[PDB]
């Protein structure tokens, strides 16, 4: 005759697979997905060429007439000045200050 | 090996388009769609949207 | 008061991002978690040993 | 009675086997309360046929 | 008569082993909710400046301007 | 002032070197492999390299692997994209105007504050 | 309007990225338990050890958590949180330093309190015109008029009373801008070789190849 | 980059707080509270 | 380098630790027992072939369409 | 049986001078910079600060822009929009002619 | 820093049942002696890409 | 100097007392020991003239 | 180099995180203090009162 | 940086069965001797090909 609110054996199955966890099954599984789509390989590379993109096209070509024009064109100015940004003639080809 | 299956696997797609979209469309009026079947359709619709996104 | 300008929302694509080195992509520290991954998950999995019948 | 549900296959929690265990429960209630999960120099102590064991 | 040092439960006895347990596990369920949200947030997310940017994103707290 | 306290066995240490060694053994265990399908380029004398014979220790634990082995690699084709972009930036023709007007992070540019 | 006093505070990602180290914890169940309680008990006893050790276990554990989520959960603030001044000098130094004096506050304050009646100590003290100087002048030493120059006197001794207790800021202070300078200048260096030797195989594609191998130098 | 990655540009906005304004709201409604309660000169509060 | 105790994981005494249960009659639910649950799509592979084509087709036409 | 572990977190951090640890160690922080960083960077008269490439290298992901002024237009957007919730006249401020403090 | 290492070497040639005790003095005597060199590798790095 | 001694916070007690007679002025000297050197301009003595307006 | 920079020091934001973690720490204290010790099952199961009885014959 | 192998020849002459024990001790300092010169010569590489 049990006082208490006793907890099904489907329940306990359950809340086994949320508390079962260990470290590494959180580490490595969440870490693999964030390093890959992170700051480190792809959004930080995605969002660290668009400030030296967009600062190369308002200082050539202008914001306002960057957006005026079409999506290509848009894309292919971008990509020239990401080939700009990468090739650093500038600083000796080095993304150094 | 591989080319020769490839190319005798084409009538099974092929005939297999039919069925699957039957049952499918069976699954989804009858409601008896699970777990397997919906991590099939996501899979589905990914890859038609990266095809999408290709047409365009 | 609060503010939501159009100067954040600019294109984005892919196709121009400039990418990673060979180098920087090995000091990304994705091949360690892929190997210690494994390494840990085998630790763990192989300490806890089940019965068996020597033959 | 707690070891009859063990024999049955049905797994219990640790606090659900604890409450059956209330003078333990209790006294470890408050080891918990108290924040000094260590141990073993007591055991030492009170039972010095343990020590070094 | 009953056997010595035992009584009925009372309010201040606190919650039951099993509600403990209850409790124990709710950060390891809102873990499931959060990492994703985490990675979501990060992805989803864009810079606030640029070169070109006249304006920067505002937050009034208290509504004061 | 004295208290006579007997030497502790736990305050000693003679198990962290034999602890690593074990995890060390544990991870060399398995590298084992066997003589069908093994092939190893040695170096120009004929002796081993170095990262060479660790290799299938490495991909022997990327097998065994649920998660990483199947997103780790997402970020492979960001490399060649790089090698493609680096290629075509090397000999990109641009406007002399353009570059006299705004070279990018040069010193001395006013319009940058320096 | 003239009232009108504006201050700009900068924010960004700071709740998400802090829910999941509190999270961790869980997960790590404070490993470091054994390794603090094994030193605490070599540097000291008293009744209130717990209370030290389990503040030392938090930040330890906080520092280590920090660590390894800026080793592999490399997003956003943990990127950064290692290579900052701020976090090492507050969010790691200024608990530690903080610790004894919220542990053992009131025995150090009575003996700093006390010290600002500063006087010479001897060891076997029976001498009584000791104790006649100690109350009546109030020290060992000659009181005779520096209430003359009590200003600087007060300020003086209340250093003279810390600076038994001012190396541990010292020593919180030179190891915390020590890691700092740690982290920072080894990523700083390591980044640079790698940009080098990435610049001299983009120069010569005969090498720009994956010449160590992929996981070889990634695993080393 | 090197400084980029040690770089913290994960900014979303900026809060802006006329201290002026919350300082005279704030005695604002230590005045209020002190009016409502009918609180004598000698109390705590 | 690090004492005895560190390593063993106990300054004094080896607390026992509870085991797993097992919840006989069922399988082990866990992070890593998933795949027992969800394998990889295999029923409706002939169909994606059909979708993404007929997705790349149609996209096609209105992105033409549209840039006509 | 009672416990503050499960009854009351207020009496449980009273009893336990390592849960003060951390509340006097956020005062402290928050006292820090009340005391040092709010006046010198966080205030608008000492705001353009994060503009300087020497203590402030690359707060906006670059070198400051100063042909754009993001910070000048958005503090005079806000304070445009403070004048207009006032409704007071630009001009007034003009007609001002401060004495000096002579002798 | 190099002598800190023949130092862990030659005195575990002495007695390798120490070289358990004495292996922190060596870590210790590294991080150190390393410091010093890395101090004096800040200035140079703060000569440059902050001065103009 | 006799109180300071004694027990029942009374050192603390002389001490802050001697801080908050004393010890202030002692800050503002050692403040102004590098300030007594120092080239400083003549004050600008108020001209008692601004601030009075008639009641109304 | 950005690190070196005196708006870094005294960080808000850093500040931010510090607060929310503590904050968060003294939430769930009292989940990280529910590991269980097995002492007072040994205390219980070890501790034999002396049972003889007494007899002057 | 040879003071490592000295050190590691001398202690292999006194007991050769410590040999196999003590050469990862000589690899790890054989590199952080290595690695400050290979510090030093990042400023020289960079003091030329880069600034004016
Ligand atoms: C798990 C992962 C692990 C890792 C695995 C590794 C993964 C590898 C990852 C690789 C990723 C990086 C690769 C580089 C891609 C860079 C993309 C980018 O962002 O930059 C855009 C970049 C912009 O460059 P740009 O400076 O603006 O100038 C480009 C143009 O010159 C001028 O600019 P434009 O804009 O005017 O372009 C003109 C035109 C180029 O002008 C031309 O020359 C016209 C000719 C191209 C069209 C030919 C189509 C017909 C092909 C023949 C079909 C044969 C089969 C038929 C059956 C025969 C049966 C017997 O451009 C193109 O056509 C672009 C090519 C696109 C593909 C072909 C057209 C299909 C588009 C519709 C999609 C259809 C989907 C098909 C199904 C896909 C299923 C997966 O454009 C390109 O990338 C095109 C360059 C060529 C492709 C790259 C090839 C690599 C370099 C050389 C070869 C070395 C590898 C060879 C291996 C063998
Ligand atoms: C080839 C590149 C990967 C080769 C090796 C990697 C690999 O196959 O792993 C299997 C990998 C995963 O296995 P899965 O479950 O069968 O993936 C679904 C297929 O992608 C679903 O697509 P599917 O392969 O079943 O058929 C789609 C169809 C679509 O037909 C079209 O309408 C494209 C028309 C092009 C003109 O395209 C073709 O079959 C041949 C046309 C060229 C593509 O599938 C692939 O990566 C091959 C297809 C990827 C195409 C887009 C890649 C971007
Ligand atoms: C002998 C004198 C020794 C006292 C030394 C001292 O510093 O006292 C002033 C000191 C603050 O004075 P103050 O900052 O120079 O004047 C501005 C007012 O606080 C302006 O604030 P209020 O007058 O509007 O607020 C009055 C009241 C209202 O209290 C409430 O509203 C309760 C809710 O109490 C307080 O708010 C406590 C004082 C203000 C906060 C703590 C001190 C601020 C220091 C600088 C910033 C540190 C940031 C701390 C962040 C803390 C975490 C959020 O007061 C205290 O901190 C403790 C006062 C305890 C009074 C006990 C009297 C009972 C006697 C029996
Ligand atoms: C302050 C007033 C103290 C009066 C006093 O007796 O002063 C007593 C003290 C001397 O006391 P002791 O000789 O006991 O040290 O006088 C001083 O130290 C100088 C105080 C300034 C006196 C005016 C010149
Ligand atoms: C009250 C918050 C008002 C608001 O919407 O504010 C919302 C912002 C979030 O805005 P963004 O994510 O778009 O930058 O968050 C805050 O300002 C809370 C700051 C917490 C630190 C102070 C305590
Ligand atoms: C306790 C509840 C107080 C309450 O409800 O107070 C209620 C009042 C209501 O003001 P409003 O009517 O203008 O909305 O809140 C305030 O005036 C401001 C409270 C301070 C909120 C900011 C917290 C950070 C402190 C910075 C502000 C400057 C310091 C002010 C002294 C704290
Ligand atoms: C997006 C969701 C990931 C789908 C992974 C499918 C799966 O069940 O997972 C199965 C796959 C691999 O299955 P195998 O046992 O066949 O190797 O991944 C895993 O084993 C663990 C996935 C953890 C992430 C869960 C989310
Ligand atoms: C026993 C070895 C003795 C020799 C010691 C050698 C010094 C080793 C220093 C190790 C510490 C360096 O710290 C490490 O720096 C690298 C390089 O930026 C960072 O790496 C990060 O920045 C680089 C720089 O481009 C990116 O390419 C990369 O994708 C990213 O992960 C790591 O996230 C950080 O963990
Ligand atoms: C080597 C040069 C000198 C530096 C030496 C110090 C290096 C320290 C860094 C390595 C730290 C490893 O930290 C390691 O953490 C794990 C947790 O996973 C602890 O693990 C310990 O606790 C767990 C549970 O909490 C027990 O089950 C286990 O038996 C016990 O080992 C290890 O005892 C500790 O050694
Ligand atoms: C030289 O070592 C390099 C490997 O370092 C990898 C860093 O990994 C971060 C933490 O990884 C884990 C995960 C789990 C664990 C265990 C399994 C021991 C956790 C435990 C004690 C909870 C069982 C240990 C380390
Ligand atoms: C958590 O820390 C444990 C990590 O330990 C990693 C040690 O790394 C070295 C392993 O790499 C090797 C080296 C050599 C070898 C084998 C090549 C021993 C030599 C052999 C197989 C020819 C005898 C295998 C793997
Ligand atoms: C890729 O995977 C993402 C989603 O994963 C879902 C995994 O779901 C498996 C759920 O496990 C079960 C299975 C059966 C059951 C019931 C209650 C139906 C079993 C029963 C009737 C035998 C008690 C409960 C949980």
């Amino acid at each position: 005759a049990p006082l208490y609110p006793v907890l099904s054996q489907a329940s306990l199955y359950k809340r086994h697979f949320f508390k079962n966890i260990k470290l590494f099954h959180v580490v490595f599984y969440v870490g693999a997905p964030c390093v890959t789509f992170g700051t480190a390989a792809w959004s930080g590379s995605n969002r660290n060429s668009r400030e030296a993109i967009f600062m190369v096209i308002e200082e050539r070509h202008g914001w306002d007439n960057f957006k005026k024009l079409s999506s290509h064109q848009q894309g292919v100015i971008m990509q020239e000045a990401a080939q700009e940004s990468l090739l650093a003639r500038n600083k000796g080809e080095l993304h150094l200050p | 090996e591989f080319w020769q299956m490839y190319l005798a696997c084409w009538p099974y797609r092929f005939r297999n388009t039919v069925v699957e979209w039957e049952t499918c469309k069976a699954k989804v009026l009858k409601g008896s769609v699970d777990l397997q079947d919906i991590v099939d359709l996501l899979y589905l619709l990914a890859w038609a949207y990266l095809f999408w996104i290709l047409g365009e | 008061p609060s503010t939501s300008p159009a100067d954040k929302d600019v294109p984005m694509s892919i196709l121009h991002t400039h990418g990673l080195s060979y180098v920087n992509w090995c000091m990304s520290l994705a091949p360690g978690l892929l190997v210690f991954e494994g390494f840990f998950r085998a630790r763990y999995y192989r300490s806890r040993v089940p019965p068996s019948r020597t033959v | 009675r707690l070891h009859e549900r063990r024999l049955r296959g049905d797994v219990i929690d640790e606090w659900e086997e604890l409450d059956y265990h209330p003078l333990v429960r209790d006294d470890t209630y408050l080891a918990i309360d108290f924040g000094d999960p260590t141990f073993g120099r007591y055991i030492w102590k009170l039972f010095p046929h343990t020590d070094g064991d | 008569v009953p056997v010595a040092n035992f009584r009925p439960k009372k309010p201040w006895d606190g919650p039951w082993g099993i509600q403990i347990s209850q409790k124990k596990d709710r950060p390891f369920i809102a873990m499931w909710i959060l990492f994703p949200l985490l990675l979501v947030d990060h992805l989803t997310r864009e810079y606030y400046a640029y070169w070109h940017s006249s304006k920067v994103p505002v937050t009034d707290v208290f509504g004061d301007f | 002032a004295a208290p006579a306290e007997k030497p502790d066995p736990a305050l000693d240490a003679t198990k962290a070197l034999p602890k690593a060694l074990e995890e060390v053994e544990f991870f060399q265990s398995y590298a084992v492999r066997r003589k069908t399908g093994f092939h190893l380029f040695n170096r120009a004398t004929g002796s081993p390299t170095i990262v060479g014979p660790m290799f299938y220790n490495l991909y022997n634990f990327v097998r065994i692997g649920r998660v990483s082995k199947y997103v780790c690699w997402l970020s492979l084709p960001l490399v060649f994209q790089r090698m493609w972009m680096k290629n075509r930036a090397t000999g990109m023709e641009y406007d002399i105007d353009l570059e006299n007007y705004a070279p990018f992070e040069a010193k001395k540019n006013p319009m940058h504050g320096h | 309007m003239l009232n009108s006093n504006i201050y700009i505070i900068i924010y960004g990602g700071i709740i998400m990225y802090s829910i999941m180290i509190i999270i961790q914890m869980f997960l790590y169940n404070f490993s470091n338990k054994i390794y603090i309680e094994v030193e605490i008990n070599k540097y000291i006893l008293s009744k209130n050890n717990i209370d030290i050790y389990w503040i030392i276990c938090n930040c330890t554990i906080i520092i280590i958590i920090t660590t390894l989520n800026h080793i592999i959960n490399k997003i956003g603030i943990y990127n950064m949180i290692e290579y900052n001044i701020c976090y090492w000098l507050i969010g790691t130094g200024l608990g530690l330093y903080i610790s004894p004096f919220i542990v053992f506050g009131y025995k150090f304050f009575v003996y700093i309190m006390d010290l600002n009646n500063y006087s010479l100590n001897i060891y076997h003290n029976n001498n009584k015109m000791n104790d006649i100087q100690q109350i009546y002048n109030g020290t060992n030493y000659n009181d005779t008029m520096i209430f003359f120059i009590k200003d600087i006197n007060n300020i003086f001794t209340i250093y003279r009373s810390i600076n038994f207790f001012m190396n541990w800021l010292y020593q919180m202070i030179y190891y915390g801008v020590r890691m700092w300078l740690v982290f920072v200048l080894h990523s700083f260096s390591l980044g640079s070789f790698g940009e080098l030797i990435t610049v001299i195989t983009d120069n010569n594609l005969i090498f720009n190849v994956f010449y160590i191998g992929l996981l070889g130098l990634g695993f080393i | 980059s090197p400084n980029e990655h040690l770089m913290f540009f994960d900014f979303s906005s900026w809060l802006l707080v006329d201290f002026g304004k919350r300082w005279e709201r704030w005695v604002s409604f230590k005045k209020s509270f002190l009016t409502t309660t009918r609180s004598p000169y000698w109390s705590p509060q | 380098p690090l004492p005895n105790a560190v390593v063993q994981g106990y300054t004094s005494v080896r607390g026992p630790k509870r085991p797993l249960d097992h919840f006989y009659g069922r399988t082990p639910l866990n992070i890593d027992t998933l795949w027992h649950w969800v394998k990889f799509p295999h029923r409706y592979d002939n169909l994606r072939f059909a979708v993404c084509f007929w997705a790349f087709l149609v996209s096609a036409h209105f992105a033409n369409k549209k840039q006509r | 049986v009672y416990t503050n572990w499960q009854s009351s977190y207020t009496r449980l951090f009273v009893s336990k001078p390592w849960m003060w640890h951390p509340l006097a160690w956020m005062t402290l922080s928050v006292g820090i910079w009340w005391k040092f960083g709010k006046e010198s960077l966080c205030n608008e008269r000492s705001f353009y600060i994060h503009t300087h490439p020497k203590w402030a290298p690359h707060k906006f992901h670059t070198v400051y822009n100063w042909s754009r002024d993001p910070i000048k237009w958005t503090l005079a957007e806000q304070y445009a929009s403070i004048i207009r919730n006032t409704n007071t006249d630009i001009e007034a401020v003009l007609k001002i002619k401060l004495p000096a403090n002579a002798n | 820093v190099a002598m800190c290492f023949s130092s862990y070497m030659l005195a575990a040639a002495r007695q390798p049942n120490m070289s358990a005790k004495l292996l922190p003095y060596c870590i210790l005597g590294f991080a150190l002696s390393e410091a010093l060199a890395l101090f004096t590798l800040l200035i140079a790095l703060l000569e440059l890409f902050v001065f103009s | 100097d006799m109180m300071k001694v004694m027990p029942g916070g009374k050192a603390f007690v002389g001490t802050a007392l001697g801080l908050a007679l004393f010890g202030g002025w002692g800050v503002e000297f050692v403040k102004n020991i590098s300030v007594m050197t120092k080239e400083k301009p003549p004050i600008d003595w108020n001209n008692e003239k601004l601030g009075h307006l008639t009641r109304s | 180099l950005i690190p070196v920079s005196l708006v870094d020091l005294i960080n808000i934001n850093i500040i931010f995180y510090i607060l929310l973690l503590y904050t968060l720490l003294l939430f769930f204290i009292p989940l990280f203090l529910a590991s269980i010790n097995y002492t007072y099952h040994y205390i219980y199961k070890y501790y034999n009162y002396n049972y003889n009885f007494i007899n002057n014959n």
